[PDB]
């Protein structure tokens, strides 16, 4: 049926009109699959003839689809969605199986329908009308709107989760103990009442959910131990993830495409790597959501790296409150981190990969305090508090750390895990210049028209260097002249730049780089035994730095 | 109660809609707190439950004030503000007390319970919408909007400054020494007592407010005068290698930038030629001049400097290890209107974060009492760490826009 609550006020975004997009149909067949879908609407009242007549209309291609002969209507709301106000979305995420408790008792029931025993704002209905044509290429016709939440519409899950919490306050005020969470068609009730009260709990809500219009199946799905909630396998003592199959077919109409967007996110919170932030531009605008859409390079390469992930599943623990929760994390293959996070050893709830990095010159040290930062804010989501972290590193290479960063860091509660690779500073900058080593003095210099440049340096034993150097910038070739003196020294070097830019660089002490210079800048320090590295102000006929560079010059 | 008067109107700047900040996870304890407090004030009638037709929100979390208490809310109106702020007059009632920063001490009260009595302009409420988090997503957020003026809307004080006023004008008189200066939530009140006076002109204003119905906690208590401005000076020991000379020069070519009789080629002189780092250099006498003449430029504070009411106060940080912190207060590069640190850390402290966020307060109370107006701050720190633990340590009911950077070289050419 539908729903006596009262309906939700819906405007039009600031200054603007409804869908007035003219229907493209005309095949004569399934012309009639219409018209008999939507009479049946018509009697369920979810939706209704039009009276004095005009205007506004949207889409209606409708896919029968392979379900195995079957008849199915579609409106396109894809128009109207621009043109409907802005919704607050008042959820952080998808709820996580991890973030359970154990109950005695849970139940899932299905709310049947839903989006269509919600009634719409009786103002807006006007603006999500529609057509089905005929046989004469002129009207005859006939033209329809709703009186309930449409399909596709822009407001419909976040109208829709309103309504329905709407309709449970009383129940939950009356039932303290029991627990209702909500996720679309999907309802959890978990509890810690003997199996039978329950079931009788179970049906004092589902007697509520109907004197609200909301009917819910009492044939229950297929109830073994596998109970489904938002896709997840409940078990009392462990929950799992079916498998994910994501299907090849070229069959991918718009919809179809529109639909693995919708699936494949869904399953991002669950596993760690998926991307779909790619093929989405296999869309953007209105693009007919019937015409077969070819797969380019850049979307069947990912999507066929997806089918991996998903490839094997997941599963894990329930959150127990009386313990806490520890994480652990272990290095990979450089920049790739793994973690898990546990009560009981062996017990996982929840497992991930983080990789990201943070710059474009980082190291070891700083990547993990964006790891332990990372999977702390996962558990305040989640769970609400804070994990103890278990690190491959020692209290000792954090401590010199932090105490000689320009930054501020901070990591919480830890305990060193001596495990597999541990994270190291590959190197440390003298604080004071050495005595008797070769102090390099160092630059470059680039021609912004010609492209052209070189990179020398200067010593005070009289050793020098230039090189010419073909398509390098300014700041390219100052970290190239401090290559070369890495290169041409003895394990124990003074250089002295002018480059506060090389020097950013070089002081934050990275261990990886983007650019493949600072690489082999990284290489060459680790090698050494002592360096030092010194700034001076450019042009200010200082003492070497002046000879080096009017040396490399000869392009300025 | 909530008084019957006239809502008055408020509208955002033109061309601007109202909030749609992402709201922050929350931990568990903070959640129950908020939801708590909420409970009784929409029992009061100071909110109302929203659904989600209102696209605007603005974060909410959860404080438990200065040294230990029980929770309190604390709701991020930044973005409401400054999509909202100074509108025509009731402006920041008087242009601040250039006096207060004189005062021997200053002591701070939160008056925000005011606020709760009068109504919010019906068409803005709306605008004040905020949503309480749920742990993993299991319930919906719970929406609220406001019916009253809010507590960190800078709207409110400006509203409310007529009735303030009033509440106030019989103390002023019986105490025209004291002064009593509103920002946001609390009201500064500087006197030149004794301590011990001091504290007791202060509870009688507690007890004034109350006999006028405003009701207080029953902050800090600051002391300006001694905020002494920090100058920029140079290393002493007599043994210059070519090294020290070089760091030497090149402080003194950057600290030129903010003092233009600075000169440097005396010591370059010293430089001349290509020698090694180690190498001790003699002092000449010329050289020994410019440096003790460098030394007492440094000493004198600087002139051409004045606030400018229109502009943003900017504020920057660097981390100086041993628990010290140095942070200079500007409004154009290199003019500086104030330079200080802050130090004071040791074994159960040592925290990065917690003495960030201390400093981030105590230099914005700073800037309260001396301008009336918080600074844009830029943290040496990574957005994610400062946002990931920020709320853990605040203790004030304002809060100051920031902005994340990386600190340069130049943490050396302060301390
Ligand atoms: C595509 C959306 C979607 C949504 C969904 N939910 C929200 C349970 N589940 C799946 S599934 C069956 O593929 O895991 N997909």
């Amino acid at each position: 049926p539908i729903s006596p609550i009262e309906t939700v006020p819906v405007k039009l975004k600031p200054g603007m009109d409804g869908p007035k997009v003219k229907q493209w149909p005309l095949t004569e067949e399934k012309i009639k699959a219409l018209v008999e879908i939507c009479t049946e609407m018509e009697k369920e009242g979810k939706i209704s003839k039009i009276g004095p007549e005009n205007p506004y209309n949207t889409p209606v291609f409708a896919i029968k689809k392979k379900d195995s002969t079957k008849w199915r209507k579609l409106v396109d709301f894809r128009e109207l969605n621009k043109r409907t106000q802005d919704f607050w979305e008042v959820q952080l995420g998808i709820p996580h199986p991890a973030g359970l408790k154990k109950k005695k008792s849970v139940t899932v029931l299905d709310v049947g329908d839903a989006y269509f025993s919600v009634p719409l704002d009786e103002d807006f209905r006007k603006y999500t009308a529609f057509t089905i044509p005929s046989i004469n290429n002129e009207t005859p016709g006939i033209r329809y709107q709703y009186n309930v939440l449409p399909q596709g519409w822009k407001g419909s899950p976040a109208i829709f989760q309103s309504s329905m919490t709407k309709i449970l306050e009383p129940f939950k005020k009356q039932n303290p103990d029991i627990v209702i969470y909500q996720y679309m068609d999907d309802l959890y009730v978990g509890s810690d009442l003997e199996i039978g009260q329950h079931r009788t709990k179970i049906e004092e809500l589902r007697q509520h959910l109907l004197r609200w219009g909301l009917t819910t199946p009492d044939k229950k799905h297929q109830k073994e131990p596998p109970f489904l909630w938002m896709g997840y396998e409940l078990h009392p003592d462990k929950w799992t993830v079916q498998p994910i199959v994501l299907p090849e077919k070229d069959s991918w109409t718009v919809n179809d495409i529109q639909k693995l967007v919708g699936k494949l996110n869904w399953a991002s919170q669950i596993y760690p790597g998926i991307k779909v932030r790619q093929l989405c531009k296999l869309l953007r605008g209105t693009k007919a959501l019937t015409e077969v859409i070819p797969l380019t390079e850049e979307a069947e390469l990912e999507l066929a790296e997806n089918r991996e992930i998903l490839k094997e599943p997941v599963h894990g623990v329930y959150y127990d409150p009386s313990k806490d929760l520890i994480a652990e994390i272990q290095k990979q293959g450089q920049g790739q981190w793994t973690y898990q996070i546990y009560q009981e050893p062996f017990k996982n709830l929840k497992t991930g990969k983080y990789a990201r990095m943070r710059g474009a010159h980082t190291n070891d040290v700083k990547q993990l305090t964006e790891a332990v930062q990372k999977i702390t804010t996962e558990s305040i989501v989640i769970w609400g508090k804070t994990p103890k972290f278990k690190l491959p590193i020692q209290k000792e290479t954090w401590e010199t750390w932090w105490t000689e960063y320009w930054q501020a860091t901070w990591i919480p509660e830890w305990e060193f895990v001596n495990t597999p690779p541990l994270v190291k500073l590959w190197y440390q900058l003298e604080k004071e210049p050495i005595v008797g080593a070769e102090t390099f003095y160092v630059d470059g210099a680039a021609n912004r028209e010609t492209k052209l440049g070189k990179a020398g340096y200067v010593t005070n034993k009289g050793r020098q260097k230039v090189v010419p150097l073909t398509n390098t910038t300014n700041q390219k070739t100052q970290l190239q002249a401090i290559y070369l003196a890495l290169q041409d020294s003895g394990l124990e070097v003074n250089i002295v730049t002018d480059s506060q830019y090389a020097l950013g660089i070089i002081q934050a002490q990275p261990d990886k780089s983007e650019s493949e210079l600072v690489n082999q800048i990284i290489e060459q320090l680790i090698k050494k035994e002592k360096v030092y590295l010194a700034w001076v102000p450019a042009h200010k006929g200082i003492g070497g730095n002046e000879q080096v560079d009017k040396l490399v010059s000869a392009g300025i | 109660p909530i008084s019957p008067i006239e809502t008055v109107p408020v509208k955002l700047k033109p061309g601007m809609d109202g909030p749609k900040v992402k709201q922050w996870p929350l931990t568990e304890e903070k959640i129950k707190a908020l939801v708590e407090i909420c409970t009784e004030m929409e029992k009061e009638g100071k909110i109302s439950k929203i659904g989600p037709e209102n696209p605007y929100n603005t974060p909410v979390f959860a404080i438990k004030k200065k040294d230990s208490t029980k929770w309190r809310k604390l709701v991020d109106f930044r973005e409401l503000n400054k999509r909202t702020q100074d509108f025509w007059e009731v402006q920041l009632g008087i242009p601040h007390p250039a006096g207060l920063k004189k005062k021997k001490s200053v002591t701070v009260l939160d008056v925000g319970d005011a606020y709760f009595s009068v109504p919010l302009d019906e068409d803005f409420r709306k605008y004040t919408a905020f949503t309480i988090p749920s742990i993993n997503n299991e319930t919906p957020g719970i929406r609220y909007q406001y019916n009253v003026l809010p507590q960190g809307w800078k709207g409110s004080p400006a509203i409310f400054q007529s009735s303030m006023t009033k509440i106030l004008e019989p103390f002023k008189k019986q105490n025209p020494d004291i002064v009593i200066y509103q920002y946001m939530d609390d009201l500064y009140v500087g006197s030149d007592l004794e301590i011990g006076q001091h504290r007791t002109k202060i509870e009688e204003l507690r007890q004034h407010l109350l006999r006028w119905g405003l009701t207080t906690p029953d902050g800090y208590e600051l002391h300006p005068d001694k905020w002494t401005v920090q100058p920029i000076v140079l290393p002493e020991k007599d043994s210059w290698t070519v090294n020290d000379i070089q760091k030497l020069v090149g402080k003194l070519n950057w600290a030129s930038q903010i003092y233009p009789g600075i000169k440097v080629r005396q010591l370059c002189k010293l430089l001349r030629g290509t020698k090694a780092l180690t190498e001790v250099i003699p002092l000449t006498e010329e050289a020994e001049l410019e440096l003790a003449e460098n030394r007492e430029i440094l000493k004198e504070p600087v002139h051409g400097v004045y606030y400018d009411p229109s502009k943003d106060l900017i504020a920057e940080i660097q981390k100086q290890g041993q628990g010290q912190w140095t942070y200079q207060i500007y409004q154009e590069p290199f003019k500086n209107l104030k330079t200080g640190k802050y130090a004071r850390m040791r074994g159960a402290h040592t925290n990065d974060v917690k003495q960030l966020t201390e400093a981030v307060q105590k230099i914005t109370t700073e800037s309260i009492v001396i301008w009336g107006k918080t600074p844009k701050f830029k943290l040496p720190i990574q957005k994610e760490t400062w946002e990931t633990w920020w709320t853990e340590y605040w203790q004030a009911t304002w809060i100051p826009e920031w902005e994340f950077v990386n600190t340069p070289p130049l943490v050396k050419l302060w301390y």
